[PDB]
RNA sequence: GGCCGCAAGGUUAAAACUCAAAUGAAUUGACGGGGGCCCGCACAAGCGGUGGAGCAUGUGGUUUAAUUCGAUGCAACGCGAAGAACCUUACCUGGUCUUGACAUCCACGGAAGUUUUCAGAGAUGAGAAUGUGCCUUCGGGAACCGUGAGACAGGUGCUGCAUGGCUGUCGUCAGCUCGUGUUGUGAAAUGUUGGGUUAAGUCCCGCAACGAGCGCAACCCUUAUCCUUUGUUGCCAGCGGUCCGGCCGGGAACUCAAAGGAGACUGCCAGUGAUAAACUGGAGGAAGGUGGGGAUGACGUCAAGUCAUCAUGGCCCUUACGACCAGGGCUACACACGUGCUACAAUGGCGCAUACAAAGAGAAGCGACCUCGCGAGAGCAAGCGGACCUCAUAAAGUGCGUCGUAGUCCGGAUUGGAGUCUGCAACUCGACUCCAUGAAGUCGGAAUCGCUAGUAAUCGUGGAUCAGAAUGCCACGGUGAAUACGU
């Protein structure tokens, strides 16, 4: 049947947004959206690219571009020029001032969008891919992670029909809530139609961004205190 | 002039599909004339067509049996089903349509 | 979704604003409660008749980035799927599924 | 199936009477969630009652009760190619529940001025028994007399199960010992 | 749940917003700051006016 | 054709023609009105609703200039298109434009823009007044407007059997699968079946099967017993003013808010059993068996749904499957259905007195006191961005009078008149209020559906969407059952 995104569930409790701003319900939405906005304009110039992903925010009063790039180099350009194209392209679009940002990927084919996408582009593209998918997978696992999945879809070998196959290493967990992890869908088109690849990554055990509680207050708090009561 | 379906109610299925035309006579000597609609887009691709293959089958139908003269046909709308109609089916219907509709309508 | 319809309600915006907005603050005071009369009549009545559409009536709005309308939210100006799509993903802040 | 399993469900005592069987009589009574209108029936009903048989509202009561509830009903299932009402005993409580459900069904018949007067009725009925339900239930009795019949199947339960054995139903299966 | 038709199912999200009064009644040189952050930020949010 | 017999009948025994197989066996999948076995509100054991009446509302039918559809037993019909006077809009009539309402490259003429009259349904067209900005080398350039061409834009336009992404549903069902070894020429078997046990390929035991991964289950949210820090937009035990609001001096025992912590593991005791796992019984505990509820949907599928979120290939018009405007239509009408509402009353209605909530929205918005009116509502206006306010004496329930089955003291469809409201505008075709009028309906066929307890039954409240506008949808709290043998 049908699944959630591993991750989107996660969110809050294992995994940060996406994008972190405030905003709401007058501003919310918007935002929403500028975002939107940003995404479309700005990923047009990325994509060329070893962008995997962005994340906004938003500081402040500005906007924000956080991107993960995977690479750096290809971004930022010589001696800065671009990270100032870029953005200068933020914005734009957006009513605010904006700022990039950098981020790097990471071993970047561990990622997922960025490994996926590589096999989304071999597939664009087509070469004679197949493989890839096998790999990727080999990778990832490999660069690091305790399994990997991965999915490809619409149609496949050019077709009348629809289709998809899939391979996967090590592991993946499903249920698991938790942790962490990771995703992922990306898509796409080509000259008889779109192409569609997941990718899933399990990292293990390992605690994600966030989480989820804060650790414990009591030690702390302490009842050693002076106070209080209100209220003065 | 109209319309003809070859869609049955009494199986589980429904064999369905379909078709409606303008068939009129037209001014002694005009000959034989053709319009659809449906092949803007919809009817369509190998079907504008197919009906045009159909009317050209319809020529070895009819009341007396044989020949059209006129007159001007025009395809006005349909329905085929996916999985079991192809150009075709219309199509088979069409000189069917054109045969049946000529008896209702009078040649 | 098409272009037209899109658009449309941002001319509508936008045009509304001109009329709408400036209006409204005379409708009310000159039809409704209010109004003398001389108003209402229509007319000076007219002035919210010529322009519509402007009204707000309609203007809504609806999404947005998909244009989509009868099916939006809106706190986010956006249709719903789009909400949802996003959520997984976590492209609005602080939005997670969900569980009670 | 189930497995497992479950019954009814505890229930508090209720206040006029200290009884879980009054409750329950309230509920029996009443419909939907109005339990404070229902006690104000039921506390009316006894007290028109209860006037109705006896001097007090308690015995009944009992008189209804007794009924109107049984101590025998039937069972469906299923037997070859049919379905029968098979006689089968009450369950102590459940019955009760049978009932209390009696009395109120029913009542509701009903009519009405007022529940409840209904009551009730038609305790006064029942309980005398001679109410409505006294006669449901009689049905029950029935009924179930019926069905009296046989339950048992069927050969397979009346069966293929020898133990006792005068049985040979349900139990594995038995020869001699060791 | 579907992007078309559905009856059941659906779906359901939620979002979340902590608020919170911080508690301070009073500003003071390293208090403002902080004030000035929380705000630079973002994901949180600062209103200041006693009203 | 010959032969045997009294004979039916037996026996010996073809061909032309025609199909592309027919046939033995075993394995996997799937099925049984074959055997064994387990479970689910599956059925019983029950409670209450539903079918008949009138209406709400979607689909089908009939009709029309038009009535935009898709979906269609499960897998469709209060669903997607959560609130169609207009807009939205698909459709119709009439007006009207063709590089275009939207959009990119390039050139030519004008700053963008503001103000204003008139014809016309308006679109649209023509006239008149007015600004001369921004960057700058003051040459020139950019923004924005207008004009013009090759391209091209545009298309709620087809195709869901071209395809992605997303989703229904079996169904939270207990299954799904790989590696290696063994076994079979093979499909495939073994493990994944057996024994005890469970909500369960759950847990344990054991065998040419073994090793390993995913699903089941935890995590993480929610609900509530307890421990602890804190105190306004919250609270009030002992102290105090107030003719009784924590309003305020005062206070932190307590509620609550929401942050951190504790607890449940058959752990412990007794019994059963393979001294296992597990189960039954009992204590302890706020709770006893993931305490309760939710998120969660493996593998696989209907050659399932989606051109109507979105994406995008194919096909096609641009002499338009584009686009602007006024009006119409989406709402028509002896029909039928799916789903919803409401009544027939009396453990009900009506008039008066009267008690105890949760939740949620509000910066061209929400809103008390006060004023006006029979009233919708309007005026006036404190407060507030909500732990600070309003809906609000929530209603059912409780106290008192009254009705006697009368089509009523019930129901109040229909229908006349008048008033209030948003908006360009309530004619077809919206909502609210007042007066008057008035019908079916007496608890409803072949039949049928939800639910195992804070559940059903039953009473009220709020919100999204939303100029305005639900009896649907989503969430909320009040009162609160019956019965569970049997399988």
């Amino acid at each position: 049947g049908q699944k959630v995104h591993p991750n989107g569930i996660r969110l809050g409790i294992v995994k940060p947004w996406n994008s972190t701003w405030f905003a709401n319900t007058k501003e919310f939405a918007d935002n929403l959206d500028s975002d939107f906005k940003v995404r479309q304009y700005l990923t047009k110039e990325l994509a060329k690219a070893s962008v995997s992903r962005i994340v906004i925010e938003r500081p402040a009063k500005s906007i924000r571009v956080t991107i993960h790039t995977a690479r750096p180099g290809i971004v930022i350009g010589k001696k800065g020029e671009d990270v100032e194209k870029l953005r200068k392209v933020v914005a734009d679009i957006a009513g605010v001032p904006a700022q990039i940002n950098i981020a790097e990927v990471r071993k970047p084919e561990l990622d997922a969008k960025l490994v996926a996408d590589s096999i989304t582009s071999q597939l664009e593209r087509r070469v004679m891919f197949r493989r890839a998918m096998k790999r990727a997978v080999q990778n990832a696992m490999r660069l690091g992670a305790k399994g990997i999945k991965v999915e490809v879809s619409g149609r496949l070998g050019g077709a009348e029909i629809a289709r998809t196959e899939w391979y996967r290493e090590g592991r993946v967990p499903l249920h698991t809530l938790r942790a962490d992890i990771d995703y992922n869908t990306s898509e796409a088109h080509t000259t008889y139609g779109v192409i569609g690849v997941k990718v899933w990554i399990f990292k293990g055990e390992i605690l994600g961004g966030m989480a989820a509680v804060e650790q414990p207050e009591k030690p702390a708090a302490q009842p050693k205190k002076q106070q209080r009561k209100g209220r003065k | 002039k109209a319309e003809y379906t070859i869609h049955i109610e009494v199986p589980p299925n429904p064999f369905w599909a379909s078709v409606g035309l303008s068939i009129e006579p037209l001014p002694i000597g005009s000959g034989v004339q053709y319009e659809s609609r449906v092949s803007l887009g919809y009817l369509n691709q190998s079907f504008q067509n197919a009906v045009m293959e159909g009317v050209l089958y319809g020529c070895e139908q009819g009341l007396y049996g044989w020949k059209v003269t006129d007159c001007k046909i025009c395809f006005e709308y349909g329905l085929y089903y996916s999985p079991v109609s192809t150009p075709a089916d219309f199509r088979l219907l069409s000189p069917i349509v054109l045969e049946q509709a000529l008896k209702k309508a009078g040649t | 979704a098409k272009q037209s319809m899109k658009a449309r309600e941002v001319k509508r915006v936008a045009l509304a604003d001109k009329y709408f907005a400036k209006r409204a603050e005379l409708k009310a005071i000159i039809s409704d409660v209010n109004a003398s009369d001389e108003d209402r009549w229509n007319a000076v009545l007219k002035l919210q008749t010529l322009p519509r559409d402007s009204s707000p009536s309609r203007q809504r709005n609806r999404c947005r980035q998909t244009g989509r309308p009868h099916g939006f939210l809106r706190k986010f100006g956006l249709s719903r799927i789009k909400v949802r799509e996003a959520a997984m993903r976590g492209e609005i802040p602080g939005l997670k599924k969900a569980s009670w | 199936p189930r497995r497992r399993v479950i019954g009814q469900r505890k229930i508090l005592p209720d206040p006029k009477f200290g009884s879980e069987l009054l409750a329950k009589f309230v509920n029996i009574l009443m419909v939907d969630g109005k339990k404070s209108t229902a006690e104000s029936i039921v506390y009316s009903a006894l007290e028109t009652l209860a006037q109705r048989s006896g001097k007090s509202e308690l015995e009944a009561f009992e008189v209804a009760l007794e009924n109107v509830r049984p101590t025998v009903e039937v069972k469906s299932r299923r037997v070859g190619g049919s379905t029968y009402q098979v006689p089968v005993e009450v369950r102590p409580v459940r019955r009760n529940a049978l009932a209390m459900r009696w009395i109120v069904e029913a009542a509701r018949k009903r009519g009405d001025k007022s529940m409840a007067l209904r009551l009730a009725n038609e305790l006064s009925d029942a309980a005398e028994n001679k109410g409505t339900a006294v006669k449901k239930r009689e049905d029950v009795h029935r009924m179930a007399e019926a069905n009296k019949a046989f339950a048992h199947y069927r050969w397979l339960s009346l069966r293929s199960f020898s133990h006792q054995a005068g049985a040979s139903s349900k139990q594995p299966a038995l020869g001699y010992l060791n | 749940i579907s992007p078309h038709v559905n009856k059941d199912a659906r779906d359901q999200y939620e979002i979340r917003t902590h608020l919170r009064l911080v508690d301070i009644v009073e500003p003071t040189e390293k208090t403002v700051d902080a004030l000035m952050r929380l705000d630079l930020a973002a994901g949180v949010d600062v209103q200041i006016s006693l009203g």
